[PDB]
């Protein structure tokens, strides 16, 4: 049975190494895993000057260490077979290996090798700007990000948040050696960092192997102190970016959200989850349970539609995002508004039912492989420091019913002054009054 | 015995719709129900019955019928739409007493 | 066609009040004591009925005042009609004609302009001649000479009795003898067609394949002549007895019968 | 705009969606043709009803 | 309490293999794999199979569109069709406690569908809408050519309905598609979160569409052609290939291993690859972005392998000569014994993790179940890469170099070779 | 590209409650709605009068 | 905070707006007029009949 | 259609010129006469109906 097959889980091992650094870990009985560094930092940390330099960082991570040079890192790191991968969001970094548990401690040995000893290669970071650059016209054609980008931009106006991951052009094309390795030696740090572990490993061997190229250890008690960053201001407004040339609009609407720590995530989550989402390849088509779903095929209103609780330390943004054409952008956010006041108004208990069945097989679907169970443990250690195990969210989520996903959504979502950013074709979706409008009386 | 099927017949003829040639299925009124089972329909049926109902609109505005040997007999009739209309109407319940739960 | 529908009980609705009114402006004997007769049959209304009437004639009996508001509501309520026909047409329009076979007509539809602008040219002279005939003939035919008497307040005349297009309303009017709920009835007579949308259980439109439905109209109809005859008579055996006998099988035919004698067809065509 | 100005024009367009280019069905009888009476009918009252109302 | 236990396989009497593996998940993974794909596709019936594909939320004899849907949704379950030139599989995802619920909708769709007119009607329009995202990614396009100029037949068949047959497809196809196809002896229902037992009493007292195998697809012969496709984008994909290896061959663990050696994929992000010969190669010969890989099929009757290429239109050129000299160069004993070690790695590494998703498991298991009716142990598998002399990887590429090729590119081709000129 | 483009500063305009960029401007939302929907309760009461 | 709490109990929910806005009508209603006659009145003092009235009032 | 503002036959119509119906944002209060216009016919009508009556 279900509710058994969660206990039998194997618990998640966490240790503090007394420089900082805690090690995470669970253990499976695969021949294969995933361990990998997650560090809290990231664009949120930067300031105007160094804005894209974590990105930069992220870009020569790789290109080799000062105990290996370029061709020898990767001609090890492949020759082994193992995958190494990694990113860098605004209040999250990330570095980790997919190889055998055999290799374990050798890759634990690379990890450290590449937080600790970025070459940072003077002709390496010439190369790397002219590569970032391009990733960045690149990136420029991508609307949904291009709009999720101008969401904070706007959301967070005048604050760290209202940043891009990548950067500037201008702090790409001047970005030094110096800020890079500033910005390593000043935020890549042990108390700040985790390493985590999944698959067929012993915790003991993992840390072990932590101590052992984890060392450097802290003097003053400021080291061992994880920096406050300073809260940022959610602005009501909006961002109009038209191009009529483009063949289709972009839309995404949010609210400000509370941030990892509260519970009523766990509500909003089963909020979206009633709401979903939608795609021209759905094949449940008319009959899906989604009413916007619904609509959405019924109308022809749009080609994809997406909801979402992106959370922060201290915040965060609850919304919707669609693709539509020029002219059903106006039907898409009257449904889309529309589904929102039903949440606040008259959820059912038939909906949440369903929301929550949902939700389980999401969060479930996110423990699937060693790499996402290594990104989860990475994630909630740094987030909630500690692991909540599907056991625990569960819980927490059986405890959802109608009336709290009423009380909650109410709470973000009624009345309230939203963040709105819209790009392509748009004259037909228009004045922020009106939308603000949409926000009271289902 | 058989007073059921005499008082059908004799309904039937007393209708008299099958004087413009029209199948009992020709008459019904188009709600949603017989909207969406006449889109089913396969194309031959289809226009025949357009056909049929072009033909009694035409004899309606001459007022006129057709000679009595063209009239459509009652065991004749051929029920064509019955069938998916029922099954349109199975279905909608089904969603409603879906969507009620 | 439910809205085509509504506005049209509207249209009948506000075509009454402006004909009520208007017969009070000559101000003979009928047209002051059939004002009177009307408007007091509101201070049967619970609590608000006094008010409601004084306020109507603007004092304590049809007056002066009552005709000067009289007018410029006649002259008024026309212009409303003219206004809610327009509305009328419109939603009409969303669909089209019905038509007597009461089948889709798409497979066969013709231009208004000449087929029915000539047909209707014709059916307009076809009925101008009777209303001209009667006009030019027999002037007073319809009229009730009581109404070539000034009116007189310390007089009343025997038979105090409407036009003939108000003598079925009458007739259910006085039926249910007690003000109030003769009031009602009356108000009931017309209102009633509100509800001939949701009373139609036929799984066919029209009533032309429909022989026992045909005949519950033609009964309702002679129902209808029935009740304007007792309309016109006084108030005694055998008028009175007949007249709640009609007015009785009018609400029955259109409430009980009709939607039942439908289903009951739609069982002998085997739906 | 459109060829014939019976269709662009914003009110003989009116005219022509509404007496000359409307789709009536063919077998309508005798009995559509009081509505178009009653129309007229409102007119004349009208008419009549202003002379009168004149003195 | 849960353990370890142990990946039973019954067969019953039709035919029918049931594979079974309870991993104590707390969701289960149940799915239906079958012989069938575009392969036995005739020029008559071109595209059936992809609408069959588009066609699993149709009604059927038990289940209704809207309650398959609805249903499934209901207990946040998921219903899915995957599909290659001759395999379909229809799989269905929940939690342990709703199997038995979602389970009623798997069998019911591939199992007594009723492709009634209208619903196959009205849904052909999508052949269009699927398609045209599909060929977002060149990808593809150049995939479906390859195919086409690599054989004369069963293989040839492309993925994806062709367009003049969207909206053309009948009931009646489908049907007869299911009803030869979709046959016991040509089906497996796998299962990975469940006790075998359960697994096999659903598959038995419940399948009924049964025996034989009929339609047998046309031996697989190999053409050798090339398409080309002029269509402007400023990158050339192309593809060069060679009758390659069938699927239980012992000649498939000779190129999947001369496939890592050439280079199959990055394993650094943004990072260059050594490892890869054909990689390194060719990033000597062009100065301009690019990727090279080693392209490398097997199927049941047939396989293919070779490279293939993305460069900027006026680099294909030299791009593709570097991808080729490499492979001569490597039929030429230019493959190190070492070389032949690192792949051998690469290969059981990226084989192993590719097993971690409950999809990667599933898919496994139940294509071993179908091709065969057992399960070759992971010591075995690994036995059995490992066991691939360094004479057979430099023969397997002696085989390209030798054999006859066909090609398939797309994009402004103004610069690119053909296939003779190489 | 858009990672260039940054929304002007409305300090101009902005209430004084939001007016700085490191306090959470929730905290005063009900009390600048509460503000204009009370002065446009006042115009119904008054339009009502 | 009177205009948050005026806001979470009044303004928010539509329902209580329109109640706020009635029974504060009918308040308003009695308050502004009283005091407009206040106002007048006293602007007009001796100048009424309701001032001059007790000369005259006396049976 | 979605919201029974466009589809309605006249709410449609109430809607496509008093609600949705494009404006430029730039006119003045000398545009505010139109209005006031129509606002003063619908009195001018009212008050003189009650005139009218006595
Ligand atoms: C209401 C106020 C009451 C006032 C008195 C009512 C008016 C009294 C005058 C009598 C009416 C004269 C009509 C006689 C015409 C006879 C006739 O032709 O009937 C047969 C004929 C057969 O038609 P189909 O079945 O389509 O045949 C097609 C195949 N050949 O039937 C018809 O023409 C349809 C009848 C429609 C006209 C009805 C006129 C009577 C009016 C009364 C209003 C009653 C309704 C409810 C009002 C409540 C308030
Ligand atoms: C003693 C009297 C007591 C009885 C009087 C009964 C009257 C009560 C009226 C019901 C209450 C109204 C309910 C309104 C609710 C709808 C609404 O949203 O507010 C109105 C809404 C405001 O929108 P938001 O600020 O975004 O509010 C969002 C709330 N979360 O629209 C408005 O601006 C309307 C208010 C302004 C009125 C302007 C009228 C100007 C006219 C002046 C001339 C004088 C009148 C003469 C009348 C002529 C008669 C012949
Ligand atoms: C001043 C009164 C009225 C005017 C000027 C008027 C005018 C019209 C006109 C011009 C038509 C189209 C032609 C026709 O079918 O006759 C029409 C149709 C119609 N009217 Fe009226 N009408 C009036 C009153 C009413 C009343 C009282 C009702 C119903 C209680 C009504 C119900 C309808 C309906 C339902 C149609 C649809 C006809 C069809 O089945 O095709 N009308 N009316
Ligand atoms: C909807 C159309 C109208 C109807 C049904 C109608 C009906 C009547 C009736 C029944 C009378 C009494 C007739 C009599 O027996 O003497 C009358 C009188 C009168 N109506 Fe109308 N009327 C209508 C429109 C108008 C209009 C638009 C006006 C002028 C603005 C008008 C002006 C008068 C006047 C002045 C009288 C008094 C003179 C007289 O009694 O002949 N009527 N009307
Ligand atoms: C276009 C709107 C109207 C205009 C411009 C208008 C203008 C006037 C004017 C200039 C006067 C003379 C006022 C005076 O000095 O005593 C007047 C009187 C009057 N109007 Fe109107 N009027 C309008 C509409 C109406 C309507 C619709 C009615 C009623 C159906 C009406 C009924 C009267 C009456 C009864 C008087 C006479 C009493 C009086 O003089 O105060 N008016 N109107
Ligand atoms: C002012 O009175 N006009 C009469 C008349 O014949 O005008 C043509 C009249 C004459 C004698 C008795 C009753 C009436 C009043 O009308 N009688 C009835 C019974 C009636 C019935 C229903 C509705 C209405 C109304 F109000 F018009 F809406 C009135």
């Amino acid at each position: 049975t279900y509710a058994q097959t969660l206990q039998n889980i194997p618990e998640t091992n966490v240790t503090t190494l007394d420089n900082g650094l805690r090690v995470a870990s669970e253990e499976s009985s695969q021949p294969t895993c995933t361990v990998g560094v997650w560090i809290g930092a990231g664009s949120r940390y930067e300031n105007e000057k160094n804005n894209g330099a974590g990105y930069f960082v992220e870009h020569l991570a790789f290109k080799g260490t000062k105990k290996r040079p370029c061709a020898a890192f990767e001609k090890e790191v492949e020759s082994m077979g193992a995958h190494f991968n990694g990113y860098t969001s605004r209040e999250q970094t990330a570095f980790y290996i997919k190889a055998l548990s055999k290799d374990m401690p050798k890759v634990v040995e690379l990890l450290a090798d590449v937080v600790q000893n970025c070459a940072l290669e003077e002709s390496q970071i010439e190369k790397e700007r002219g590569v970032i650059l391009q990733e960045l016209k690149e990136m420029d054609n991508d609307m949904t990000n291009v709009t999720f980008d101008y969401l904070h931009a706007t959301a967070f106006q005048g604050t760290a948040l209202a940043r891009t991951v990548e950067g500037t052009t201008e702090n790409i094309k001047h970005l030094t050696r110096a800020d890079l390795a500033s910005y390593i030696d000043t935020h890549f740090k042990a108390p700040r960092m985790v390493l985590a572990a999944a698959g067929g490993i012993s915790h003991k061997e993992l840390v072990d192997a932590a101590r052992q190229h984890f060392s450097g250890v802290s003097f003053t008690y400021k080291e061992d102190a994880v920096p406050i960053l300073p809260r940022c201001r959610f602005t009501g407004s909006e961002i109009r970016a038209r191009d009529d040339a483009l063949p289709v609009a972009h839309v995404a609407l949010a609210v400000e959200g509370p941030g990892w720590a509260d519970p009523d995530n766990v509500v909003l989550h089963v909020a979206n989850a009633i709401i979903g989402r939608y795609d021209r390849t759905f094949g449940g088509g008319k009959h899906l349970s989604s009413r916007l779903a619904a609509l959405a095929v019924e109308h022809k209103l749009c080609h994809s539609f997406q909801t979402f609780n992106t959370s922060y330390s201290d915040t965060g943004l609850f919304g919707f995002h669609f693709v539509a054409d020029p002219l059903s952008i106006d039907d898409m956010m009257f449904c889309a508004q529309g589904e929102w006041m039903r949440l606040c108004t008259s959820t059912t208990e038939s909906e949440v039912k369903r929301a929550k069945n949902h939700l389980r097989s999401a969060m479930v679907a996110q423990l699937d492989g060693t790499t996402p169970v290594c990104e989860t443990i990475g994630s909630h250690l740094l987030n909630y420091g500690r692991r909540i195990s599907l056991e625990e969210w569960d819980s927490r989520i059986s405890a959802v019913d109608a009336r709290m996903v009423r009380d909650v959504c109410s709470k973000y979502i009624y009345d309230k002054c939203p963040a709105l950013a819209a790009v392509g074709p748009i004259e037909q979706l228009l004045d922020y009054n009106r939308i603000r409008s949409g926000m009271y009386w289902i | 015995g058989r007073l059921m099927d005499r008082i059908r017949k004799w309904y039937y003829n007393a209708a008299g719709f099958n004087k413009y040639g029209l199948m009992r299925d020709d008459t019904l009124y188009e709600d949603d129900d017989v909207k969406e089972a006449l889109k089913r329909l396969p194309e031959d049926l289809y226009n025949e019955r357009m056909f049929r109902i072009k033909r009694a609109l035409d004899l309606s505005l001459k007022h006129r019928i057709l000679p009595k040997e063209q009239w459509v007999k009652y065991e004749e009739d051929k029920p064509y739409l019955e069938p998916y209309l029922k099954e349109v109407i199975r279905e909608r319940l089904e969603r409603e007493a879906w969507n009620k739960k | 066609y439910k809205e085509t529908w509504n506005t049209g009980v509207i249209l009948l609705l506000t075509l009454m009040a402006t004909a009520f009114v208007g017969y009070v402006l000559p101000w003979g004997q009928m047209s002051f004591w059939g004002a009177t007769v009307i408007t007091n049959l509101f201070s049967a209304i619970p609590y608000i009925g006094h008010t409601l009437v004084e306020w109507a004639w603007g004092g304590f009996s049809v007056d002066n005042p009552t005709l000067t508001r009289f007018f410029a509501l006649h002259f008024l309520l026309p212009f409303a009609i003219a206004g809610i026909t327009i509305i009328h047409l419109t939603f009409l329009h969303e669909s089209g004609s019905n038509n007597p076979l009461g089948i889709s007509s798409d497979s066969d539809k013709i231009p208004f302009h000449p087929y029915y602008s000539f047909k209707d040219i014709l059916g307009l002279t076809l009925m101008l001649t009777p209303f001209l005939t009667l006009a030019l003939f027999s002037p007073n035919l319809l009229g009730d000479p009581e109404n070539f008497t000034p009116a007189n307040p310390l007089v009343t005349p025997p038979h105090i009795k409407p036009e003939w297009y108000f003598l079925f309303a009458y007739a259910i009017l006085r039926s249910i003898p007690n003000k109030l709920g003769g009031v009602l009835a009356l108000a009931a007579s017309v209102l009633i067609l509100f509800l001939i949308p949701f009373l139609h259980k036929s799984k066919q439109r029209t009533m032309t394949f429909r022989p026992l439905s045909q005949t519950l109209f033609w009964l309702l109809v002679a129902n209808l002549l029935i009740l304007t005859w007792i309309g016109s008579q006084p108030v005694e055996h055998p008028f009175i007895i007949i007249g709640q006998m009609a007015s009785l099988s009018y609400f029955t035919i259109l409430l009980i019968l009709f939607p039942t004698i439908g289903t009951l067809e739609n069982k002998m065509l085997n739906y | 705009m459109a060829p014939n100005i019976r269709k662009s024009h914003p009110l003989l367009k009116m005219i022509n969606n509404s007496l000359i280019d409307l789709p009536a069905p063919s077998n309508i009888s005798a009995w559509w043709n009081f509505g178009s009476l009653l129309a007229v009918c409102l007119m004349t009252q009208i008419l009549t009803g202003l002379l009168l109302a004149m003195h | 309490c849960p353990g370890a236990e142990d990946l039973e396989i019954t067969k019953l009497p039709n035919g029918l293999i049931i594979a079974s593996l309870e991993n104590f998940s707390p969701a289960s993974r149940i799915g239906v794999f079958i012989k069938a794909g575009s392969r036995y596709e005739t020029t008559a019936n071109l595209g059936t199979a992809h609408l069959l594909r588009l066609a699993s939320p149709l009604t059927t004899k038990g289940a209704s569109s809207f309650r398959i849907t609805r249903g499934i949704e209901a207990v946040g379950g998921s219903l899915s069709v995957y599909s290659t030139r001759e395999k379909m599989t229809y799989c269905v995802e929940c939690l342990r406690d709703h199997v038995d619920t979602v389970m009623e909708y798997l069998l019911n769709v591939t199992t007594a569908p009723e492709f009634r007119p209208w619903e196959v009607t009205d849904l052909q329009p999508q052949l269009k809408v699927d398609k045209a995202v599909a060929f977002q990614s060149p990808q593809v396009g150049v995939l479906e050519n390859l195919h086409a100029a690599a054989y004369k037949t069963a293989l040839a068949n492309p993925l994806y309905c062709p367009d003049y047959r969207i909206g053309k497809i009948t009931s009646e196809q489908l049907h007869h598609f299911v009803q030869n196809n979709f046959t016991s002896a040509r089906m497996a229902l796998v299962g990975i979160g469940v006790k075998h037992s359960d697994l096999k009493q659903v598959a038995e007292q419940f399948l009924n569409i049964r025996s034989g195998a009929g339609t047998s697809s046309a031996k697989a012969t190999y053409w050798g052609g090339e398409i080309r496709e002029q269509n402007g984008h400023s990158l050339v994909h192309a593809a060069v290939v060679t009758e390659g290896a069938a699927v239980g061959s012992a000649e498939a663990n000779a190129f999947s291993v001369l496939q890592h050696v050439l280079g199959a994929g990055p394993l650094i992000k943004r990072g260059s690859s050594v490892t890869s010969k054909l990689y390194q190669g060719v990033a000597k010969a062009t100065t301009q972005p690019f990727d090279a890989s080693a392209f490398n099929v097997n199927y049941s009757d047939s396989g293919l392998f070779g490279f293939y290429t993305i460069s900027q239109a006026a680099h294909a050129g030299e791009v593709i000569r570097a991808a080729m000299n490499q492979l001569k160069a490597a039929a030429q004993g230019g493959v190190t014994e070492e070389d032949v070690t690192k792949a051998k790695n690469q290969l059981k590494a990226t084989y192993l993790m590719s097993v971690e998703t409950a999809q990667g498991l599933l898919n496994e298991i139940g294509s071993e179940a179908l091709l065969s009716g057992t399960h070759t142990a992971p010591s075995v598998v690994a036995q059995k890469i490992d066991s691939v002399t360094s004479a057979d990887v430099v023969n397997a590429a002696k085989k390209f170099v030798s054999g006859k090729k066909s090609m398939a590119a797309s994009g402004d081709l103004g610069s690119t070779p053909f296939l003779d000129e190489l | 590209v858009h990672n260039d483009v940054t929304v002007p500063d409305f300090s101009a305009y902005r209430r004084e409650d939001v007016m700085d960029a490191t306090t959470s401007s929730q905290t005063s939302s009900e009390d600048r709605k509460g503000f204009s929907y009370l002065v446009t309760a006042t115009a119904c009461v008054a339009t009502a009068y | 905070a009177l205009l948050r709490q005026a806001y979470s109990a009044l303004f928010r929910r539509t329902s209580t707006f329109a109640l706020t806005v009635v029974l504060g009508a009918v308040l308003f209603e009695r308050a502004f007029d009283q005091g407009a006659d206040a106002i007048f009145e006293h602007l007009n003092e001796g100048k009424l009949w309701k001032h001059i009235k007790h000369k005259y009032e006396a049976s």
